[PDB]
């Protein structure tokens, strides 16, 4: 990374600093990470935050300067068509059956979340077009 | 019997 | 499905059946007759030889002969006459179908077993036989495992001590007294009355009159003295051909020949005495089970007064403070068979049996290592 | 392996038989399971077991459990619990067995709609309902003439009888009608009254195999109905261990007592009597007998028995009640008279029309005849005890078979029957703190209509095998036989015991050691328990047994003298009492032979049919509706041969699919490359791919057949792709949706 992409970031992370102590909480290190452009999961979050406890993930505080080890690396689309595809072969995907697993699989995401993805992506039948609606969250 | 009684 | 035949040879009856049957449905004497006269009419189906009741009927012109003396087979060929009439026509059974089961005396000889296992296997062609000791049945009969039994037929008496279901072979006393040889005796001393029963056939109606009139006195001098000094103990009997013969200590006097075997000549001791000998014989830890068991088996035991004689002079024999009791069941002349008859039934018997496949591979010689 | 981290297993807990875990760390290869629990455990892995793992849960409550994958006792019980508790659903497939839990309530589902909701249809089409047995059987009948049996199996108040009922209610309205269910079930009273007895576990348990024949006519209209019974429990008419009653109607006799007709019975309250006395309860806690006997004898005039000849049946029970109490003195080892002027026997005479000096002097001789001469002899006071006894137990079933004739002629029909349905209900499996001869014969019987299962089933799974043209050899029968001939062959169990009963001073002592000598080390299935030289172990089909000798032998004895039963023939004063006679080698047989053969006369009316079978099961103790129970019904369940049928299946292929459900399910294992317009080939495609060994599964003409871990192996691997494709693509939505969010921030 070079000092304008560090600058930038960092920028970034303080319009996210609520306290105005030039941090945020590990529990906001995902979602910047998420908001530069990486995709990674929770658990690897978690694991890049050192397998936080729930007081240190709720109140511990951390500077750009410690986050950027972590976002270094996190940092370091057939194969997401198919795994769309799992869920077909129309392409289509219910707008219930995504929302369903979405919602109760895996990491399980909130239905707000998912209503605002989801959001004028379904069709009148209750379909969703996930090629067009995967290159839509990948833009 | 064959030598002691009769039979 | 299949039951075994069990039959009894004796001398006299034959007696015979089916195992666990409860009475033998063949009895008939073990005798075989031949006509001795010159037959006269032409035409007539006149017939070599008569067996059992036919002989029996006919006795008037016949010789009876009996293949059996003193529990030795003496004349084979007779003999399988009446085995041959026992199964096809006495119990009608074809004798491949069913095992048999025999019935000897102890101490006889073994050319006896080994004939009567040659004949049964290679003429009748039994399945499987089995050859066992006469007073041993008499046990089975009475529902005992301990004993001594006393048995007397016509021919044999024996004794045999069983203790818990061990025979004590040591002590097993046979006697050639009974039960013929007291028919002898009696148409001996019906003489000294003035009646001649000479044939064969006479010795059959002499045989009646000792089976209806003959009893055994409690003591025999005062019944002697009794008979001298009185009408009172005399009956009278009617021969076949009406005529009527008066009997008078006759009837006592016989059957105390069994006590007093001097009479007829022999030497040794009675069937009470030879009773004790036997008991005396065994270890002294059973002697008071046996005092406490005697079994009377067979015809010659069926005698009035028999069993209370027996108890009386044994009593006298024995040491004072013992309990002699002796068992005569009123069947008993038929224990021999009932008793085989329900051995031959058990189960635990099936293994028991010689078949066919040992005779043929160890001979007739099999029969002393398998039977006792 | 299949045990990872969040799998779940089965651990075992001591108040109720299983308790679900989850594993909490994966295990590898040693001695250590983490485990988790709905807290936290740690559970000893030993010899060796792995503790039982669970099935996937869309396999769980399915209408068949043999659809489950993992086959085993914990999946049954909790299958069959939720079905129960959860669904209310009382009826449950296991394979061809029909498996019915009595709910003690009452409930909507034999309404006569669902009567023809039914008819018709086969059993794959419907949910489990023991109308799908009844039209199951009804037209097997129609397609080949072949007579069909159902055979109703459990403890008794498993609810057998309501089964029944139920069975042909379903014949009467699919064939229409002519009154045969409403007389069946007005004869329920009698046979009850005359068949059953308290038993330590249980009153109201029947004591006989009871077999309806249901006839049809060319038009499979119902003409009328035959009753048969076999296995009947003669041995209680005399003798009680305690806390056992005789047959009831010998205290619904005796409460009646008072009353003006049975005045002259001079019957006494019921621990007066021998027979009635030995149990030591005359009472049952909530029974009325006194009022029972009013539904007996109306159930006798419903069905026609004159009130002539119910006044014979109960003089003929007063009768066997006053010769119990015949008391013997032995006058010497090997005699007995009965004491002079006896009131027992006095009443027993004037009761039954006999000269007591007949009486009196047969009871204490025995005549033997040769063909020309008869002797008659003393017999010792046990063998007259043995031999009264003998002679009140022939009474009591010559009796029994009257009363079943009597009401065959009022169920029966004139016109010619073309072929018949028949319901048996009979006895499971028994096992209690004490074994004795009823319960060895009880659990004979049951190895012999085990056998008649397994060798049926084994025939409709070559059936179905070539009907799939898969090799036969896959599968193995498994042969209890042996066992069978444990029991039954020569130099069997009941052969030394009808042996030890003619031999000369036979006795429990002795019986025992000629099992031990014959058997003890010859034969697997019998054991000598360690501590004791009375009892001896089968290994059953179900568990081991220990049997006490102590009791066998005085139950095993009958012998009935032929004079006895002269005199009693030779009565005038009341015409039953000649009548139940009216009818040599069979006075001779031993408890235990008659048994046998009433054994072989039943498997014959049951080989010469095709059989359909129900499994009733009893939850739980107290009635309580709708409660189920895992300890007592794990052993229902095991008494009924459900997890013996479950075991034989679970080794085979249990779990089986057709290619098109199998597609539809894995379509998401399948890669876009294999996925052919050819289903089936598809299939045989990727399941080698995905199961190593061809061994695990084979291809039928329709259907895939799978052994048992495959199904939810194959759910494994797919729940683990569906939550690998979830978790990334969720993951991109919330990147996706914190990236919008930097945007605002942004803007
Ligand atoms: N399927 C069922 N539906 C409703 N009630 C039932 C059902 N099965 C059993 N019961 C009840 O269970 C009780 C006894 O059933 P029943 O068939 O009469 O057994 P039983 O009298 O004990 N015959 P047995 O089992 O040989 O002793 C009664 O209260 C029935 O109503
Ligand atoms: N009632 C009787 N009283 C006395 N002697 C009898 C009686 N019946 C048969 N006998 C005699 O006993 C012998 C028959 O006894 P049995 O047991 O039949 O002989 P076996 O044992 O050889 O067959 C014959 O001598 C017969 O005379
Ligand atoms: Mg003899
Ligand atoms: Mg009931
Ligand atoms: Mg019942």
């Amino acid at each position: 990374f070079n000092k304008d992409q560090l600058e930038e970031f960092k920028e970034a992370f303080e319009l996210f600093d609520r306290v105005g102590d030039g941090k945020i909480l590990y529990s906001q290190c995902g979602d910047v990470m998420r908001a530069l452009g990486q995709n990674p999961t929770n658990a690897e979050v978690l694991k890049v935050l050192g397998n936080p406890k729930s007081d240190e993930l709720k109140s511990r505080r951390v500077d750009f300067e410690t986050f950027l080890p972590m976002l270094q690396a996190v940092a370091k689309y057939e194969d997401y068509l198919e795994g769309f595809r799992v869920f077909d072969g129309n392409g289509k995907v219910m707008g219930a059956e995504l929302r369903h697993v979405l919602t109760t699989l895996g990491e399980k995401m909130t239905e707000e979340e998912v209503e605002t993805v989801l959001a004028g992506h379904e069709d009148s039948n209750g379909c969703i077009n996930y090629e067009a609606f995967l290159k839509h969250i990948l833009s | 019997w064959x030598a002691x009684c009769p039979a | 499905e299949t039951t075994a035949l069990v039959c009894d040879n004796g001398s006299g009856l034959v007696k015979a059946g089916f195992a666990g049957d409860d009475a033998p449905r063949a009895v008939f004497p073990s005798i075989v007759g031949r006509p001795r006269h010159q037959g006269v009419m032409v035409g007539m189906g006149q017939k070599d030889s008569y067996v059992g009741d036919e002989a029996q009927s006919k006795r008037g012109i016949l010789t009876l002969k009996y293949p059996i003396e003193h529990g030795i087979i003496t004349n084979w060929d007779d003999m399988e006459k009446i085995w041959h009439h026992t199964f096809y026509n006495e119990l009608r059974v074809a004798p491949e179908e069913h095992p048999t089961l025999l019935t000897e005396a102890p101490l006889n000889p073994k050319a006896n077993r080994e004939k009567m296992t040659q004949i049964m296997f290679e003429t009748f062609n039994v399945p499987a036989m089995y050859v066992a000791i006469q007073a041993v049945l008499s046990l089975y009969a009475s529902g005992r495992t301990t004993g001594i039994v006393l048995d007397s037929g016509d021919g044999v008496t024996h004794n045999v001590p069983i203790y818990e279901g061990y025979a004590l072979p040591h002590a097993i006393m046979r006697l050639d007294l009974a039960g013929r040889d007291l028919t002898d005796y009696l148409m001996k001393i019906l003489t000294e009355r003035g009646y001649s029963f000479v044939t064969t056939a006479e010795r059959e109606i002499v045989r009646d009159i000792k089976e209806k009139l003959c009893y055994v006195a409690l003591d025999f001098e005062n019944e002697m003295a009794t008979a001298a000094s009185s009408s009172s103990l005399e009956k009278s009997y009617e021969l076949p051909d009406g005529q009527v013969i008066t009997i008078g200590n006759e009837r006592f006097r016989c059957p105390e020949t069994l006590f007093q075997p001097s009479f007829i000549g022999m030497e040794s001791a009675g069937i009470h005495e030879t009773t004790y000998n036997s008991i005396m014989k065994c270890d002294i830890d059973i002697r008071k089970d046996l005092y406490a068991n005697n079994v009377m088996s067979g015809g010659t035991t069926m005698y009035p007064g028999i069993a209370d004689r027996m108890q009386k002079e044994i009593t006298a024999l024995a040491p004072s403070t013992m309990k002699i009791k002796i068992i005569a069941p009123p069947e008993r002349k038929y224990s021999v068979w009932i008793g085989g008859s329900i051995l031959a039934s058990l189960s635990t018997f099936q293994q028991m049996w010689i078949t066919k496949q040992e005779y043929d591979e160890a001979g007739p010689s099999i029969v002393h290592r398998k039977c006792f | 392996e299949l045990y990872t981290k969040y799998a779940r297993v089965w651990i075992p807990d001591p108040e109720e038989v299983w308790k679900s875990a989850e594993l909490l760390k994966d295990y590898k290869p040693d001695k250590v399971l983490q485990l988790r629990l709905e807290k936290d455990l740690e559970y000893c892995l030993d010899p060796k077991e792995l503790p039982p793992l669970r099935n996937p849960d869309i396999l769980v409550g399915e209408n068949d459990l043999t659809a489950l994958s993992y086959l085993h006792e914990p999946a049954v019980l909790h299958n069959l619990k939720v079905r129960f508790i959860d669904s209310k659903l009382i009826y449950t497939y296991c394979g061809i067995v029909l498996v019915a839990i009595n709910p003690y309530e009452q409930l909507p589902i034999y309404g006569e709609d669902i009567i023809n909701a039914y008819s018709g249809q086969n059993m794959g089409d419907m949910d489990p309902h023991i109308f799908a047995v009844a039209e199951e059987a009804y037209k097997q009948m129609a397609r080949d003439e072949r007579n069909q049996s159902i055979i109703v199996s459990g403890e008794s108040g498993a609810g057998k009888t309501v089964s029944a009922k139920y069975a042909m209610r379903y014949f009467a309205t699919v064939s229409g009608s002519a009154n045969v269910e409403e007389k069946v079930l007005a004869s329920n009273p009698i046979m009850e009254s005359i068949g059953n007895a308290k038993t330590t576990r249980n009153d109201n348990s029947s004591r006989f195999g009871k077999y309806i024949e249901i006839g049809f006519d060319k038009r499979y209209r119902i003409i009328g109905a035959n009753m048969r019974t076999y296995l009947l429990e003669k041995s209680r008419v005399v003798f009680q261990a305690e806390e056992e009653r005789n047959y009831h109607i010998f205290y619904q006799l005796c409460a009646s007592a008072a009353l003006p007709e049975f005045k002259t019975l001079r019957l006494g309250n019921a621990n007066y009597f021998h027979y009635t006395k030995q149990g030591g309860s005359p009472v049952i806690d909530g029974i009325d007998d006194a009022k029972e006997m009013v539904n007996t004898r109306q159930a006798c005039t419903l069905l026609g028995i004159s009130d002539s000849y119910q006044m014979g049946i109960f003089r003929i029970l007063a009768g066997i009640l006053h010769l119990g109490n015949v008391e013997f003195a032995s006058r010497d080892s090997d005699s007995c008279a009965i004491p002079p002027k006896h009131d027992p026997l006095t009443i027993f005479c004037d009761l039954m029309g006999v000269d007591y000096e007949e009486m009196a002097h047969w009871l204490c001789h025995r005549k033997l005849a040769t063909a020309t001469e008869t002797y008659i002899k003393p017999i010792s006071k046990l063998h007259a005890i043995n031999a009264r006894d003998a002679l009140a137990k022939h009474i009591y079933a010559n009796l029994f078979n009257w009363i079943v004739d009597h009401v065959n002629k009022a169920l029966h029909s004139t016109v010619k029957q073309h072929s018949f349905i028949g319901v048996l209900d009979i006895y499971g499996f028994e096992t209690f703190e004490i074994n004795s001869f009823e319960q060895f014969c009880i659990n004979y019987a049951n190895e012999k209509l085990q056998q008649q299962f397994n060798m049926h089933v084994f025939k409709l799974e070559q059936e179905e095998y070539m009907k799939e043209q898969i090799p036969w050899t896959l599968i193995d029968f498994y042969d209890n036989q042996p066992c069978i001939n444990l029991i039954e062959a020569k130099m069997g169990v009941l052969d030394l015991l009808d042996e030890e009963c003619k031999m000369p001073k036979g006795s429990d002592d002795t019986w025992a050691q000629k099992l031990y000598n014959t058997h003890l080390n010859k034969c697997a299935l019998f054991e000598k328990p360690r501590l004791s030289n009375k009892a001896f172990i089968i290994k059953h089909f179900a568990d081991k047994v220990e049997y006490q000798c102590e009791g066998f032998l005085e139950k095993n004895k009958d012998t009935v003298y032929e004079e006895q039963i002269k005199v009693l023939k030779s009565s005038k004063k009341f015409k039953l009492l000649p009548e139940l006679f009216q009818d040599s080698k069979e006075h001779k047989k031993t408890v235990g032979h008659q048994f046998r053969n009433s054994l072989h006369l039943l498997m014959e009316t049951l080989n010469a049919t095709t059989p359909h079978y129900v499994r009733c099961i009893k939850p739980n103790d107290f009635k309580f509706p709708f409660t189920f129970d895992e300890k007592r019904a794990v052993q229902q369940l095991r008494a009924c041969g459900v997890l013996e049928t479950i075991r034989i299946s679970a080794a085979g292929f249990p779990s089986r699919w057709t290619y098109q459900e199998f597609f539809s399910r894995y379509r998401v294992l399948m890669k876009q490359k294999d996925v052919l317009s050819d289903r089936k080939q598809t299939c045989k495609n990727v399941l080698e791919k995905l199961i190593l060994d061809k061994d695990k599964y084979q291809f039928g003409k329709t259907k895939i057949f799978f052994r048992a871990g495959q199904v939810a192996y194959l759910e494994k691997i797919r729940a683990d792709k569906l939550r690998a494709a979830c978790i990334r693509i969720q993951k991109t939505i919330r990147g996706w949706l914190m990236r919008k969010k930097y945007m605002r921030m942004r803007r």
